[PDB]
C-alpha cells in the first residue's frame, strides 16, 4: 500500500502552495542520479556496471564481468545478472574482474548492493590495495590485539573487529596466485 | 503655531512655523524652485491674506511661468477686477545688473511690511534665491574698493544679509510667512553665503544633490532638515516621537552605508538588516508627487495631511508594513495608497499571463 | 580637513589589497577542495539508488540539519540555508510532529537560535577547522541517533559549478519506523534483495540507514565547504571592485579639494598682499 | 560676475510674445567638466541658468553608446510641454522602460547574484539601448524617429538579436512604406486610423539575423 | 563627564542645529533653580550675550527666561544681526564687563558668549573695512 | 565623550557624583571600545556583547529632554 | 618653445614640407609661463597657474597646424602634475592634443 | 590618539625622536629593547588593519 | 625601493653589482605586489611564499646601521 | 587565480590571438641598428592593416 506517495515530485506542490514564492524549489539528490535500480538496462550481455565506492575516492566506476566480495556468510561471485542483493560484507579482498586481468582490493567492512538492473555497488570506508600493506606491522598488530582482552565488551567488540580484520588480512596476503 | 503644508518630510521632520522665516536650500537643480511653487500651491491658496513674490535673480522664464500660472488660477486678476488680486510679483530677474538685483529683496520686502505694519495682514514673502542678493552685493563690492573677506565675498556679508533678514519678521501687528530659497554654490553648504543665512531662519528645509540622484522627490535631506518646531510642547509627543524615530532610523542606516558598499548587505546583523529595510522603506515613503509637477511626469499630485503622515509613519517604524515592498511607498500621497500600489504590483506581475490580444475585422470599420 | 580623506584614501586601498588577497586564498582552498568534493559525490548514489529519495515523508519526530558555514563573509549563503530550511521546515510540517533543528557551523547558531530557538537542541562548529573527515561525519551522525527520529533533513549547498551553488534538501528514512512503510507498492519493494547478512532485515537496514545518514553528511559539509569557498571568492571580488570604485571616487574628491586648498590659500596670500601694496 | 556673465547672455534666448513677432531664440550652452564633476563652479551656475540639460558620460561613450546621454540626469521639462505629439505617445514607456531598465545596472549578474525573472526587462533595456545608438553627421527626422522607436517599444523588435538593431531600425525606416511617414508628420500624431496600418507594416519587414 | 568649575572656561563647541544654546540655556535655568536655595553667596547671577542671533530668538530667549523665573538672576546682552559690527564685536566685552560686577564684588558670575564664532566675523568685517590686511580666512591677525 | 575634555577633572564637582562617574567615564571608554567590532557578531566571550548592553544603556541613561535641568 | 616653432616654421612656410616639431615637456613651457607672470605682477589663476594660461598655451599650439604650403605636427611629452588629470595644466593641454601615445614600462 | 584609548602620557611611542636613541650613546642594551618595541608597534599598527 | 628613481641607471652602477641587482630589484618588486599575504595564515601556491621569503629576506639583507658604510 | 587549463576554447583562442597580436605590435627600428643589429623596418599603412 502507496496512497501516501513521498517524492521530488510530490514533494513540490506543498513546497509551492506553503513556502514563499520567491524561491526556487530545493534540489534533491535523485535529480544528480544518472542510474538507478528498478528501471532495466545497464547489463547487455555479460558486462554488468560495478561502482566501488569510498568516501575519500572512487575507486572504479567501468563495466566487469565477475566480482567476487567477502561477504559476512563468506565470499561469492557476482556474474553479469546475479540476484539482487544487499550483502554486509566483512574484512577481505574485493576482487575485480573484466577478462583476463584483475586488481585486488582490501576492504575493511562495508556492504555491497546489486541491483534489480544489474548495477552493483559496493560501498565500503576504506580500501587499501594489497601492495599498501605491509605484512611485518599486520602481525604485530594482530599480536597486541590477540592479547589484551578488557572486561568492557565495548573494548572487545572492537578487539573482535581487530581480531577479524587482521587475521583475514594476514590470510589476505599469503594468498598470492 | 504650525503651517501644514501637504509635504510630508516637510511636515514630519521640520514642520514649519505660521509666522517665521523659512529656508529652502539647494544646489542648482535639485529642486527648490518646484518646492516653492508647490507651497505656493498648498500654502497660498489656504491663505486669506496677501501673498508677494520676491523673484531676485531667477529665471525670467519662471517669472512669465509664474505671472501666467497665477492670472489662469485667479490670484492675478487683470484690469477691472484688479483688486481682488490677492499677489504681488515684484522682478529683478537675472538678466539685471547685480545693482538691481542687490535691491529688488528689499522692493519685495517693503510690499510685504506695508501689508504687515499698515494694513495689519498676514502676508507671505516667497523670495526666489536671497542668495543672488549676496552674490549681487558681492559683484559690486569687487569695485567698491573694499578687502574681500572669505571665498570672494564682501567683508559685510552677514550685517548686509542680517539687515535685510532682520525685517523679515512677524511683529506684535503683523506676520510674514517668508519662505526664501537659498543656492548654495557649488553644492557647498560651508560656502558663506549659506553659512550666513542659516542663522536666519526658524525652519531650513536642505534639499541634498544625491536624493535626487536617487530619484527621491523633493529631495530633501532628513537629517540635515531642521525646525524650531520639531519641539514636543508645540507639536505633541505623538508626532515629535514619530519624527524622531525616522531621523533615528535614518542616520542608523547611514552609518551603515559603507559597510553595505564595500561588504554588501550579506554580512549584516539580522538586527540590523531590518533597519536598512525600514530606511528604504521610511525614505521612499518621504518621496511624494507634486500637483506642479504632474505636467512633467503625469502622475498626479498627492496633498497629505499632517495626521495621516504621523499615522502612516508609525506604521513603518514599529513594522506594521515590513511585508510591503520597498518600491510600494515611492511616489505616494499616504499609507492607504501603498497598500493600493503593493498589490498593483502583484498584479502586474500575474497581469503578464492572462491574455493574448489580437484585434480583428476592424480593417472595414 | 584634508588630511582625513588622504587616510581615508589610505584605508580603502589597503582594505582592497586585503580583499584581492582573500579572494584569491579561496580560489586556491576551492580548487583544491574540489577534487575532495567530486570524490565524495560517489558514495551518496547506492544509497539513492536503492532507498530512493522520499522528502515528502509523513514523520513524527524529525531531525533537520542546515548545514552552514563557520567564517561569515560567504556572501549570501548561510541567509540562503536558514531561508530554504524553514521553507522546508513550514512545509512538512503540517502533522502537528516533533522537529529538532541541527546546525552545522556557528554562523547557522547565530542565525537558527532567533528564528526556531523553541526546536533548536544542537550546534556543531569548528567543522571545517582542518578537513572535513568521515569519521567526523560519523561522530555527528551519532549525536543525531542520540535522538530517535523518524527522519532526517539535511539541508547544503550543492557545489554545481564555481558560481552556482543549489541548496538542495535530502532526506534519510529511520529504518523500522518509516524506511520498510515508504517501499510498501504491491507487497513490497526491498523484498527483491536477497540478504546476506548476519541478523535479520531490522539490523540491516539499521545499519544502512546510520550509514547513508553519515555518508549524506560527510558530503553535506564537504559541498557546503566547497561552495562557502566558492561564493567567498565572488564576494571578495564583489569587495575588490567596490573597494575600487570607492578609491576612484575619492581620489577624485581628493585632487578636488587639493586643487580649492592651493587656490584658497594663494588667494589669502593675494589678498594680504594686495591690502599692503 | 561670472554668473552674470553667462545669465545675461543665456537669459537673451527667450521665446517672444505675440505683440512681438513671436520670434524665438533657443541656446545651447556647452560645458565642459573635469572628471565628470557638475559640482563645478561653472558647471553649477550655468546649470541654474538653462532650463534643461543633456549629460553626456565618458562610460557610455567609451562603451560605444554614441550620444552618450545620461539618461537619468539628463532633463527638459520645458520643451516637454512642446514634444511631437506620437513621439510623446511612445516617449512615455521609452523612458518608463529605460526607467526600470536602469534598476538592472550593474546588478544583473555582476552584483551579487540573478533572479533571472527581469531577463525580459534586461534584454529590453539593451535594445531600447541600441535603439537609441546613432551615427554622426546624420540626423534623422521626427517621423522615422518615432516609427522606429515605436518598432522598438511595442515589442515588434523583441524576437531580434542585440547584435543587430542598428541594422533592424534602418530595414523598419527602409521597408515600411513612406506613406506613413507623411500621414505621422501631418497629421502630427499617431491616430486610432494610423496605428493599425503600422502595425499591418511593422509585422511584415524581414529583420536580420534570428 | 565633564564637569565644569566655578572660574572655569568651557567652550561649547559644534555643529549648526546640535544643541549648544540648548546646554547654554540649562546651564542658566538650573542656576535660577539653585539660586532660591542656597546662602546668599553661592548664589550664580548670569549673563547671556547673544551675538549675531536673529532678534526673533532673543525674544523666545526672553520669553523663556521670564516664564521660568530665570530672568531675575540673568542679564542680556543682545547685539543682533541688524546692528553695526562693532556692537556685535563689542557686546561680549559688554556681557563680561557686566558680569565681571559680581566677581569683583565676591558674588559669583557665569557668562555665555552666545555665538563667539560671530564675534570673530563682524571683527573681520571691521578690520578688513578699516583696512587691515587679511590672513586666514581673511580674518585679522 | 571622547572628544569632550576638561582641564579641572576633579576636585571641582560633586564629590558624591565623584564617586559614580570614574566608573561611568571609563565605562562607555569600555562601550566605545567595542562599537568598530560589532559589525560582524561574533560576539566574543560574554564581554564585548556585555558591555555593549551596559554601555548602551549607560548612554540612554545620559540622555534627558530641553529646558528641564536636573 | 617659440624658437622651436620658429624653425619649423620656415621648413613649412617656406620649404614647404611636413615638419615634426617635439616639444619635450609642454608641462615645462606651462610651468616657465606661469613663472614669467608671476614675476610680472600678475595674480594666479586656478591652483597657481598663470592667468593667461589658456591663451600662452593657444599661442604655441595654434601655430602649429597645417596650411595649404605644409604642415607641422608635434609630438609633445607631456608630465601631469600630482598624478591629476584636471590639474588646469593637463586640461588644458589636453584640449589641443589630437592624439596621445602611452609609453608603458 | 593615544590619549583616546585612555593611555597617559599619550606619547606616540613612533614619532618621538631623540638623538639619544643610538647604540653608542645609551648602549646597546637600551637601544635594542627600544628598536624592539618600536618594531612590535609598528607590526601591530600594520595588522589592525587586517584585523578589523 | 618602489619610489625611489635614478634616471642615469644601471649605465653608472658597479658591473659585478650590476648582474646581481638586477635579479635584487626584480624579485623585490615581485615581493611588493605579494605583500598582503605575508599577514596570512592560509598559505598560498608557493611560487608566493617563494618569493614572500625571499624577499623578506631580501629587505633584512639591505638593512644597515649607521655610519658603517660598506 | 585559476589556470589556462578551465578556460573555455574560445577564451583560450583569444589568448593564442592577442598573444601574437601584442607580439606583432613590436617593431624593429632603423635608429637602433647601430647597437643592436638588427635591421629596421619601415612599414606602410596598406602593409598594416592587412597584417592584422
Ligand atoms: N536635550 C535635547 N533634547 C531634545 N531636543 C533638543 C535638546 N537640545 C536641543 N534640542 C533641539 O535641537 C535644536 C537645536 O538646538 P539649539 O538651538 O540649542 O542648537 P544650536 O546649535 O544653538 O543651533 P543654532 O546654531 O541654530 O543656534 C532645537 O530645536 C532644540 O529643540
Ligand atoms: N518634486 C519634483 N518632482 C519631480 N521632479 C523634480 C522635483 N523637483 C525637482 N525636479 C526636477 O529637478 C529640476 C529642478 O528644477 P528647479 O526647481 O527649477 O531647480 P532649482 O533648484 O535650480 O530652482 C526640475 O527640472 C525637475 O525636473
Ligand atoms: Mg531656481
Ligand atoms: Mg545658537
Amino acid at each position: 500500500e502507496a496512497a501516501a506517495p513521498a517524492g521530488p515530485k510530490e514533494f513540490t506542490e506543498v513546497w509551492n502552495k506553503k513556502a514563499p514564492s520567491t524561491l526556487i524549489v530545493p534540489e534533491f539528490p535523485s535529480n544528480y542520479t544518472a542510474v538507478k535500480a528498478v528501471g532495466e538496462g545497464q547489463v547487455h550481455g555479460d558486462a554488468f556496471p560495478v561502482n566501488f565506492y569510498t568516501p575519500h575516492s572512487i575507486l572504479s566506476q567501468a563495466q566487469k564481468d565477475t566480482v567476487v566480495l567477502p561477504g559476512v556468510d563468506g565470499y561469492f561471485g557476482v556474474k553479469a545478472s546475479h540476484v539482487p542483493t544487499i550483502a554486509q560484507l566483512k574484512p577481505g579482498v574485493v576482487e575485480l574482474h573484466s577478462g583476463a586481468e584483475s586488481e585486488k582490493f582490501f576492504v575493511s567492512g562495508g556492504f555491497a548492493f546489486v541491483h534489480p538492473n544489474g548495477v552493483t555497488d559496493i560501498c565500503v570506508l576504506e580500501a587499501a590495495t594489497l601492495d599498501q600493506v605491509d605484512p611485518a606491522a599486520v602481525k604485530s598488530a594482530l599480536a597486541a590485539a590477540s592479547a589484551a582482552q578488557p572486561t568492557d565488551e565495548f573494548e572487545q567488540a572492537a578487539n573482535r573487529a581487530a581480531i577479524e580484520l587482521y587475521s583475514a588480512l594476514e590470510s589476505a596476503v599469503e594468498a598470492k596466485a | 503655531e504650525i503651517l501644514v503644508t501637504g509635504i510630508k518630510v516637510v511636515d514630519l521632520l521640520a514642520p514649519y512655523q505660521r509666522g517665521g522665516k523659512i529656508g529652502l536650500f539647494g544646489g542648482a537643480g535639485v529642486g527648490k524652485t518646484v518646492l516653492i511653487m508647490e507651497l505656493i500651491n498648498n500654502v497660498a491658496k489656504a491663505h486669506g491674506g496677501f501673498s508677494v513674490f520676491a523673484g531676485v535673480g531667477e529665471r525670467t522664464r519662471e517669472g512669465n511661468d509664474l505671472y501666467r500660472e497665477m492670472i489662469e488660477s485667479g490670484v492675478i486678476k487683470l484690469g477691472a477686477e484688479r483688486g481682488n488680486s490677492k499677489c504681488t510679483l515684484v522682478y529683478g530677474q537675472m538678466n539685471e545688473p547685480p545693482g538691481a538685483r542687490a535691491r529688488v529683496a528689499l522692493t519685495g520686502l517693503t510690499v510685504a511690511e506695508y501689508f504687515r505694519d499698515i494694513e495689519g495682514q498676514d502676508v507671505l514673502l516667497f523670495v526666489d534665491n536671497i542668495f543672488r542678493f549676496t552674490q549681487a552685493n558681492s559683484e559690486v563690492s569687487a569695485l567698491l574698493g573694499r578687502i574681500p573677506s572669505a571665498v570672494g565675498y564682501q567683508p559685510t556679508l552677514a550685517t548686509d544679509l542680517g539687515g535685510l533678514q532682520e525685517r523679515i519678521t512677524t511683529t506684535t501687528k503683523g506676520s510674514i510667512t517668508s519662505v526664501q530659497a537659498v543656492y548654495v554654490p557649488a553644492d557647498d553648504l560651508t560656502d558663506p553665503a549659506p553659512a550666513t543665512t542659516f542663522a536666519h531662519l526658524d525652519a531650513t528645509t536642505v534639499l541634498s544633490r544625491s536624493i535626487a540622484e536617487l530619484g527621491i522627490y523633493p529631495a530633501v535631506d532628513p537629517l540635515d532638515s531642521t525646525s524650531r518646531m520639531l519641539n514636543p510642547n508645540v507639536i505633541g509627543a505623538e508626532h515629535y516621537n514619530v519624527a524622531r524615530g525616522v531621523q533615528k532610523v535614518l542616520q542608523d542606516y547611514k552609518n551603515l552605508q559603507d559597510i553595505i558598499a564595500i561588504l554588501g548587505m550579506d554580512e549584516l546583523s539580522e538586527e540590523d538588516k531590518l533597519t536598512v529595510a525600514r530606511a528604504r522603506k521610511i525614505q521612499r515613503f518621504l518621496s511624494q508627487p507634486f500637483q506642479v509637477a504632474e505636467v512633467f511626469t503625469g502622475t498626479p499630485g498627492k496633498y497629505v495631511d499632517l495626521a495621516d503622515t504621523i499615522s502612516g509613519f508609525q506604521g513603518v517604524l514599529t513594522g506594521k508594513y515590513d511585508d510591503l515592498p520597498e518600491m510600494a511607498f515611492y511616489m505616494v500621497g499616504d499609507i492607504k495608497e501603498v497598500k493600493e500600489k503593493a498589490d498593483k504590483m502583484a498584479k502586474d506581475i500575474a497581469s503578464r499571463k492572462e491574455a493574448d490580444n489580437k484585434k480583428v475585422s476592424e480593417e472595414l470599420k | 580637513s584634508n588630511q582625513a580623506v588622504k587616510q581615508r584614501i589610505r584605508a580603502i586601498k589597503n582594505i582592497g589589497k586585503i580583499t584581492k588577497a582573500m579572494k584569491m586564498v579561496a580560489a586556491s582552498k576551492m580548487k583544491n577542495a574540489q577534487i575532495a568534493v567530486e570524490q565524495s559525490r560517489g558514495l551518496v548514489d547506492p544509497f539513492v539508488r536503492l532507498f530512493g529519495d522520499f522528502p515528502a515523508v509523513n514523520s513524527n519526530k524529525s531531525v533537520v540539519v542546515a548545514v552552514t558555514s563557520d567564517k561569515g563573509l560567504c556572501g549570501g549563503l548561510n541567509s540562503n540555508i536558514t531561508k530554504y530550511t524553514r521553507a522546508t521546515l513550514a512545509t512538512t510540517e503540517s502533522e502537528g510532529k516533533d522537529v529538532v533543528v541541527v546546525s552545522i557551523g556557528d554562523k547557522g547558531r547565530s542565525q537558527l537560535t532567533r528564528i526556531e530557538s523553541q526546536r533548536y537542541q544542537l550546534a556543531i562548529a569548528d567543522t571545517y577547522k582542518v578537513r572535513v573527515t568521515f569519521g567526523q561525519a560519523s561522530l555527528i551522525v551519532e549525536e543525531l541517533i542520540k535522538h530517535n527520529p523518524q527522519s532526517y533533513q539535511i539541508l547544503f549547498n550543492k557545489f554545481r559549478s564555481a558560481i552556482s551553488f543549489k541548496p538542495t534538501v535530502a532526506t534519510i528514512l529511520s529504518p523500522d519506523l518509516l524506511e520498510k512503510q515508504l517501499e510498501d507498492v504491491t507487497g513490497n519493494s526491498l523484498d527483491a534483495y536477497d540478504i546476506e547478512a548476519s541478523h535479520e532485515r531490522s539490523d540491516v537496514l539499521r545499519d544502512l540507514t546510520e550509514f547513508h545518514l553519515g555518508v549524506t553528511l560527510y558530503n553535506a559539509m564537504l559541498e557546503n565547504n566547497c561552495s562557502e569557498h566558492a561564493s567567498r571568492m565572488s564576494a571578495m571580488e564583489n569587495s575588490t571592485k567596490s573597494a575600487g570604485e570607492m578609491l576612484g571616487k575619492l581620489t577624485l574628491d581628493y585632487n578636488r579639494k587639493r586643487q580649492a586648498t592651493i587656490t584658497t590659500e594663494l588667494i589669502e596670500i593675494i589678498a594680504g598682499a594686495s591690502a599692503l601694496m | 560676475d561670472v554668473f552674470y556673465l553667462h545669465s545675461r547672455l543665456l537669459e537673451r534666448a527667450a521665446k517672444l510674445s505675440k505683440e512681438l513677432g513671436g520670434g524665438s531664440l533657443t541656446a545651447f550652452p556647452v560645458i565642459e567638466t573635469q572628471a565628470g564633476d557638475v559640482s563645478a563652479y561653472i558647471a553649477t551656475n550655468v546649470i541654474s541658468i538653462t532650463d534643461g540639460q543633456i549629460f553626456l558620460e565618458t562610460e557610455l561613450f567609451y562603451k560605444g553608446i554614441r550620444p552618450a546621454l545620461n539618461v537619468g540626469l539628463s532633463v527638459s521639462r520645458v520643451g516637454s510641454a512642446a514634444q511631437f505629439p506620437g513621439m510623446k505617445q511612445v516617449a512615455g514607456t521609452l523612458k518608463l522602460e529605460l526607467a526600470q531598465y536602469r534598476e538592472v545596472a550593474a546588478f544583473a549578474q555582476f552584483g551579487s547574484d540573478l533572479d533571472a525573472a527581469t531577463q525580459y526587462v534586461l534584454e529590453r533595456g539593451a535594445r531600447l539601448t541600441e535603439m537609441l545608438k546613432q551615427k554622426q553627421f546624420a540626423p534623422i527626422p521626427i517621423e522615422r524617429q518615432t516609427v522606429a522607436v515605436y518598432a522598438a517599444t511595442k515589442g515588434f523588435l523583441d524576437k531580434v538579436r542585440v547584435q543587430d538593431i542598428v541594422a533592424a531600425e534602418e530595414a523598419v525606416i527602409s521597408q515600411v512604406n513612406p506613406a506613413v511617414f507623411k500621414i505621422l508628420k501631418a497629421n502630427g500624431k499617431i491616430t486610432p486610423a494610423l496605428d493599425a496600418h503600422l502595425k499591418a507594416e511593422l509585422r511584415k519587414v524581414k529583420l536580420p539575423g534570428a | 563627564l565633564v564637569p565644569i568649575g566655578r572660574g572655569q572656561r568651557e567652550l561649547i563647541i559644534g555643529d549648526r542645529q546640535t544643541g549648544k544654546t540648548a546646554v547654554a540655556i540649562d546651564a542658566i535655568i538650573h542656576q535660577k533653580n539653585c539660586n532660591e536655595q542656597v546662602p546668599k553667596a553661592q548664589r550664580v547671577y548670569c549673563v547671556y550675550v547673544a551675538v549675531g542671533q536673529k532678534r526673533s530668538t532673543v525674544a523666545q530667549l526672553v520669553k523663556l527666561f521670564t516664564q521660568t523665573g530665570a530672568m531675575r538672576y540673568t542679564i542680556m546682552v543682545s547685539a543682533t544681526a541688524s546692528d553695526a559690527a562693532p556692537l556685535q564685536f563689542l557686546a561680549p566685552y559688554s556681557g563680561c564687563a557686566m558680569a565681571e560686577y559680581f566677581r569683583d564684588t565676591g558674588k559669583h558670575g557665569l557668562i555665555i558668549y552666545d555665538d563667539l564664532s560671530k564675534q570673530s566675523v563682524a571683527y573681520r568685517q571691521m578690520s578688513l573695512l578699516l583696512r587691515r590686511p587679511p590672513g586666514r580666512e581673511a580674518f585679522p591677525g
